[PDB]
């Protein structure tokens, strides 16, 4: 129960994480205690204000050695970005972390591309990420892996758009929309090659809205989106066939796999096919300019 | 002094009093590097280089006040930092070369992006880490080569790490020019994660490479490449204590005819030595050490595959042959027409050898060539066994039978 | 930071744990790598509540973590285990005896492993890392190891010991899911980084597959894939590396596309063979002549024209797709011929996304399709075929003709 | 003429003594060593930084506020006290400044002078992050009174990568004459390490360059690890044990591996020689 009013901070960073050694003894002795626990850090939105920093701002003359770090029971909210990873963001674990109300787009949480020797199992467990005022999750670094257990992600985006070899695993994790109107997508993996998202378990709760005018899932071509024991959510707001043509869940032209997953066909409102690449027919869509199959 | 805190706010100010003493306190606005005096021109229309001259927006030139050596910072580099640093060191290099001074980078990491190749002209001006492990990180850039060294002394490139990321078509360094007297040296580089590291091209200058390590390449051609057609290049390429080595499929291969190669104290280890010239080419290894260490691969230390007139010498050093399921085929394969002289080296022999697979019968060495060998010596106190090295060493006359019948 | 020094304890283990606050916390527990020495020991030497051991490091032991006989439920949290004596030195459950492992770090073994021995025994980690190690499992019967985003890696290591060695007993199950599986560039990986024996399992579910240029798996299997073994592997939303520049290899021969891929079958059943009009072309089933000599070959020998052999099976999208054969080029006039691979759908149509790779004119076994037999499933086909083209006058040898979609 | 362009102090005692207060400050040191004109430069003073003190680059004044050295180009001992040709042990200063140049992968340059090496402590090279170099090859180091096993270790930290990047980028040891008084027990030079190791060192490509090692015992012994060494222009001379010019001990691990000297010359008449007693090695 430790609240610190940053409100009058001008810095660029109020915490930064990051070892002072290459090796010995941090290998020893990153994991015996957490970092930061137990600290409630909020500020004023102050532009160029961030909270917490994973990593350093520029590379070391070294590595630094990060692996089993923690962050526990520890809320960020109304900075510039709350949570930013940086040079040497390797195996930091986060539990039960709180992101909120930040102001940048990327604000909740975000992983700039270009970072040194990070990218190896951030993990997260019990965490919300949560604001409905433009800030979203980004991850732009390549060749970076992030598992997140029993989090949530309320009234965000998740954006990945890694040059390459991005995976993010969810387990148990639940995507809702409480109390918005937008029609935000939940999951947007935009650009890159061999990036990988992994829904597994958890819930994806679509509330009423105008109209779902857009696919709230989308994966890129050459980008892969796994869903594995999770049920396809349906509304009768569901507009997707604006931006894609056809009435389906998620969009792009990535590839998308299906295991254990149900359909809500007990909806009244109907149900809706997940995406292009689960075709059961050849030539479902005419493509190939003639009546063949 | 009236002071600036970035380049860029000393370039927007409306400079007017001429021989003005203002500081710059950092090129980059609050890192603190780059700095320095500057006194304000009026007269001067020397061209901007946002080093040494700076050119504000009013057309005043501002002249840096120099008291020491020339820094890539000055220029605007930004050392362990994200930013593209390859336009600075660039623009540094030109003036280094310019002035007739060598270039010094100090340690640090340093991103180069673009396409654009740094030229040095070792007639003028080296790259000199100056002084320790400099990297210089090329995984983003998506040129045709990184560096090339041409003309048309101080080593033209010493003390730098430059690596890349694999990418298809990004060739490290290319000594010479692409397109048909002097003496310059390439000394303590690594060159790693190109498509080709090294690659030879058209260049009257003598090279000699001194402690100079290649590895890791895509192309199968990627750790060292002199390929055919380098009708200019009459000079010996010598190569003094360098290791090649770890190639992951890349390996050396020495295509142009009529050309000579020197390696020294040299190390040739998980990659194979390709000659296919056409006609007349020379490879000379002195002390030098062929082997397959910790991936006890099968692959072939020395293929002379094409061609006529190829000589290839091993003379002293080492042939070391780890254990695997089976060594399937001779590590040394010499071609018709061609030959393979070994002078005071040790043959090595293990049980796992399995050459008859390939030959049809037990022999270290392949193919229709000639072998010679002057002071070699077998392992004849290896419990595995000796075999013999090649059919143009037979003792004995119709020893496969090839005349047709059972004559001698 | 607390720092118990146990380098000149000699006793047999330093902590039992044996019957909600955890048992140890907050503790950096090392040896002096004493033989006999132990570290943590959880349970009993000799024959229902729930404990946990959190924040700990256990480094230098002989063992630093064993397992005993014990009913409490364990859960480990950010726990560190490196650089320990013993070859099961990391963490040792032996035999005769849930396990829960979430953000530990088991790494920097030095020869030190994790093995597990004991049947009918279930280990979960999650968010666990296993660096320059291997993760053994040779249990009798029925073990399951779960991994759920688990990182696999060997990071500044040389050596090419395996990542998971699933090497003894029947119904044993690893799993893999999401998480990452990174291989750095190494002197060849000459061996299969995962290894499944027969009656075994490995499930991979939502994770990248990764390929580099130093794979050399063929060395020990004969051919080219990554995972090793005759068990089985199961794959589910895995990612191929299909862009990647020095290529990509399928996973396991238990996902072949295409029956009789190795013609263990002794014939050359389900394989077309169309001679054309090449009446007197040869296409025939060459018992012990592969890459091991231990295996079934086919050799093509086409005269006047080409010869085609092909085969076609089921398939369909979603799905990636990555094929590897060995080829042993005799002799040929110019390039030997072409292997493809293309698509249809169940009207015969033929469907965009074919591949093809030519077969060159090098002799001796080599691997092919690397990057050219690899792709994306194409969404409405039906039917995947793959075609070997021998052209006239050249006498080819054909074995482990291997592809994989991956998809369940 | 009395003004300054920064805040000048005529020592690092001075330095430390004075209660620095204004973070971000640039203060000049004109000399480590009050008058001696040597190890000076510029400063920044940092309140925030809690980087550990070293009397060289990083400086703790007396009241805990750091002050940290601008430093362009390689580490030099002076910066850390060491001082040309005086009866003090130099050892210590130089050692210090190695383990800094070392933990910023920098080499260490010493100035033109003879130092006196003392106590018994190595000095272990790492060659993947650093060596020391004598300015103008004109460095002496008098180890008459050093009573350690060896002065100098030449072995990498690492088992393979970054060592097959950076053992080669530059020297380990270079422009160094090194003697001693062949005192029973005391070595030259140990290329590589005393005892195995748990993993293996990547030494490959280190070099030893313009040196001479004088009147040890084993004037340049090798150990384990000790492969793709090269010594350019090392001379070694006048040393205790027969085998003292250059010793290869049987039973060395992961080691033989082309052993190369160019324009090397070895001297004696007094009983020392050169003996290669280890299997499998190439010179």
């Amino acid at each position: 129960k430790v609240r610190i009013d940053c409100s009058e901070f001008t810095g660029s960073i109020v915490f930064s994480i990051n070892s002072s050694y290459s090796y010995t003894p941090a290998a020893y002795y990153n994991n015996l205690s957490p970092a930061l626990q137990g600290l409630y850090v909020f500020g004023a939105k102050t532009s160029g204000v961030d909270g917490l920093l994973v990593g350093r701002e520029t590379v070391g003359s070294d590595k630094s050695y990060n692996g089993q770090t923690e962050v526990r029971e520890c809320t960020f909210d109304k900075f510039d970005r709350n949570i930013r990873m940086g040079h040497n963001s390797w195996r930091f674990v986060f539990y039960k972390v709180n992101s909120l109300n930040a102001l940048s787009p990327n604000g909740i949480l975000y992983v700039p591309a270009g970072l040194d020797d990070s990218g190896e199992i951030l993990s997260f467990y019990h965490c919300q990420f949560f604001d409905g005022a433009g800030s979203n999750i980004r991850l732009s670094c390549s060749s970076y892996t992030m598992v997140f257990n029993t989090c949530s992600f309320l009234n965000i985006t998740f954006f990945v758009d890694s040059a390459s070899s991005a995976t993010v695993t969810c387990n148990g994790c639940n995507f809702e929309n409480p109390g918005s109107a937008s029609t935000r997508r939940y999951v947007d993996i935009s650009a890159g090659h061999t990036n990988v998202f992994n829904i597994i378990g958890g819930s994806i709760v679509t509330n009423s809205n105008p109209g779902q005018t857009q696919a709230l899932l989308y994966v890129s071509t050459d980008n892969l989106l796994n869903l594995v024991g999770v049920t396809a959510p349906y509304g009768g707001h569901y507009q997707q066939e604006q931006e894609l043509g056809y009435h389906a869940f998620i969009g792009g032209a990535g590839t998308v796999t299906t295991s254990g997953v149900m359909l809500q066909l007990r909806n009244g409102a109907g149900t809706c096919p997940l995406h292009s690449s689960l075709s059961t027919f050849s030539n479902w869509n005419f493509g190939y300019g003639n009546l063949n199959a | 002094y009236p002071q600036f805190s970035s380049m860029a706010k000393l370039k927007a100010f409306p400079h007017s009093e001429d021989g003005q003493l203002v500081r710059l306190l950092s090129w980059h606005e609050g890192v603190g590097l780059g700095g320095g005096l500057f006194k304000v021109s009026t007269s001067s229309t020397a061209t901007g280089n946002d080093g040494t001259v700076v050119v504000a927006s009013n057309g005043v030139r501002l002249l840096r006040v120099v008291n020491g050596p020339i820094w890539a910072d000055m220029f605007g580099a930004l050392p362990n930092s994200d930013i593209d640093s390859m336009p600075a060191v660039a623009a540094a290099y030109a003036y280094a070369a310019s002035v007739n001074t060598d270039l010094y980078i100090g340690v640090a990491t340093y991103k180069f992006k673009g396409s654009t190749p740094i030229n040095v002209d070792p007639s003028r001006a080296g790259i000199i880490g100056y002084q320790g492990k400099v990297r210089i990180d090329c995984s983003e850039f998506t040129g045709s080569i990184v560096f090339s060294i041409n003309s048309s002394l101080s080593p033209a490139l010493q003390g730098l790490y430059v690596f890349g990321a694999k990418t298809s078509g990004v060739d490290g360094l290319l000594v010479g020019r692409e397109t048909v007297n002097g003496q310059t040296e390439v000394r303590e580089c690594t060159f790693d994660k190109f498509d080709r590291n090294i690659r030879m091209g058209h260049n009257s200058w003598r090279f000699v490479f001194y402690k100079v390590n290649s590895l890791n390449a895509l192309s199968p051609n990627g750790i060292l490449y002199v390929p055919a057609g380098l009708d200019d290049s009459g000079e010996i390429l010598s190569f003094y204590h360098c290791q090649f080595f770890d190639g992951a499929g890349s390996n050396i291969r020495l295509s142009c005819s009529s050309y000579t190669m020197v390696f020294n104290t040299c190390s040739f280890l998980n990659i194979t030595f390709f000659v296919d010239s056409a006609s007349s080419a020379t490879v000379t290894c002195n002390g030098c050490n062929f082997e397959n260490p910790g991936s006890a691969s099968t692959r072939r230390y020395v293929d002379i595959s094409a061609g006529h007139t190829n000589v290839f010498n091993i003379i002293g050093g080492s042939i070391v042959t780890n254990s695997n399921p089976g060594q399937t085929q001779a590590l040394l394969y010499v071609s018709t027409d061609n030959l393979l002289n070994l002078v005071g080296v040790t043959a090595p022999y293990g049980g796992h050898y399995q050459q008859e697979q390939e030959l049809g019968y037990h022999a270290f060495i392949g193919g229709a060539g000639t072998v010679t060998t002057s002071g070699v010596m077998l392992q004849l106190r290896n419990g595995a066994g000796t075999c013999p090295l090649h059919s143009s060493l037979s003792t004995f006359s119709n020893w496969n039978f090839g005349y047709g019948n059972l004559n001698a | 930071k607390v720092r118990i020094d146990c380098s000149e304890f000699t006793g047999s283990i330093v902590f039992s744990i044996n019957s909600l606050s955890p048992a140890l916390q907050g503790l950096y527990v090392f040896g002096a790598k004493t033989s006999g020495v132990d570290g943590l020991l959880v349970g009993r030497e000799t024959v229902n509540g729930q404990t946990e051991v959190r924040e700990c490091t256990f480094d230098k032991f002989d063992r630093n973590i064993r397992m005993g006989h014990n009913s409490w439920r364990f859960v480990f949290y950010k726990v560190n285990s490196l650089n320990a004596l013993s070859p099961n030195g990391i963490l040792y459950v032996p035999a005769g005896l849930i396990l829960s492992f979430y953000h530990c770090q088991f790494f920097d073994g030095a020869g030190s492993n994790i093995r597990l021995s004991c049947s009918s025994y279930t280990m979960v980690f999650n968010t666990c890392s296993f660096l320059n190690i291997t993760f053994f499992v040779d249990s009798a019967s029925s073990a399951t190891v779960t991994c759920n985003g688990c990182n696999f890696e060997n990071p500044g290591s040389a050596s090419t010991r395996r990542y998971v060695d699933i090497s003894a007993g029947h119904t044993n199950v690893f799993n893999i899911i999401g998480g990452s599986i990174v291989t750095n560039s190494n002197p060849g990986q000459t061996q299969a980084l995962l290894y499944v024996s027969t009656d075994n399992l490995l499930n991979l579910v939502g994770v990248t597959a990764p390929y580099g240029g130093h794979y050399q798996q063929e060395q020990e299997l004969g051919y080219h894939a990554f995972i090793g073994g005759a068990g089985t592997v199961t794959t589910s939303g895995v990612m191929l590396q299909l862009r990647n520049g020095a290529g990509t290899c399928p996973l396991h021969s238990s996902l072949s596309t295409f029956s009789n891929w190795n013609f263990g079958y002794g014939n050359l059943n389900a394989w077309t063979v169309d001679k054309g009009t090449g009446t007197s072309s040869v296409v025939e089933y060459l018992a012990n002549a592969g890459p091991k000599g231990t295996e079934g070959a086919m050799r093509v020998a086409p005269v006047s024209v080409g010869t085609n052999v092909s085969q076609v099976q089921a398939v369909t999208n979603p799905g990636m797709f990555s094929m590897s054969c060995m080829v042993n080029i005799a002799t040929t006039p110019g390039n030997a011929g072409q292997v493809s691979i293309g698509f249809l759908d169940a009207a015969g149509n033929s469907l965009p996304g074919g591949v093809s790779a030519n077969l060159g004119t090098t002799t001796g076994w080599q691997v092919i399709g690397k990057n050219t037999l690899r792709g994306k499933v194409p969404i409405g086909a039906k039917q995947v075929r793959v075609n070997i083209q021998t052209v006239a006058g050249a006498d080819v040898k054909y074995a482990y003709l291997l592809c994989n979609v991956v998809k369940p | 003429g009395y003004s300054v362009e920064y805040p000048q102090f005529s020592s690092m005692a001075k330095l430390k003594a004075f209660p620095h207060s204004e973070d971000g400050q640039l203060v000049r040191l004109l000399s480590w060593h009050e008058g001696v004109g040597l190890g000076g430069g510029l400063f920044k003073v940092s309140t925030s930084s809690t980087a550990t003190g070293n009397d060289g680059t990083v400086v703790v004044a007396s009241n805990g506020v750091r002050l940290l050295r601008v430093v362009n180009g390689p580490i030099w001992a002076d910066m850390f006290g060491a001082l040309p040709n005086s009866d003090i042990d130099s050892m210590p200063a130089v050692a210090a400044a190695y383990a800094y140049a070392a933990s910023v992968n920098t080499d260490l340059y010493i100035g033109v002078a003879t130092y006196k090496f003392k106590g018994s402590t190595p000095i272990n090279v790492d060659p993947s992050r650093a060596g020391i170099i004598g300015y103008q090859g004109k460095v002496r180091i008098d180890c008459s009174e050093f009573t350690g096993s060896i002065v100098f270790s030449i072995n990498s930290s690492y088992s393979y990568t970054p060592a097959a990047y950076y053992n080669n980028l530059s020297p380990a040891l270079q422009g160094l004459y090194v003697f001693g008084a062949k005192t029973s027990g005391v070595d030259g030079l140990l290329v590589g390490r005393e005892t195995v190791g748990s993993d293996k060192s990547y030494n490959g490509q280190t070099e030893v360059r313009e040196c001479t090692f004088d009147k040890f015992d084993r004037n340049i012994r090798m150990g384990h690890n000790s492969w793709r060494f090269v010594f350019y222009k090392v001379n070694s001379l006048n040393a205790l044990s027969p085998n003292g010019i250059l010793y290869v001990p049987a039973g060395l691990d992961d080691s033989g591996e082309i052993l190369s000297f160019y324009h090397c010359q070895f001297f004696d008449g007094a009983g020392s020689n050169i003996r290669l007693s280890c299997s499998s090695y190439t010179m």
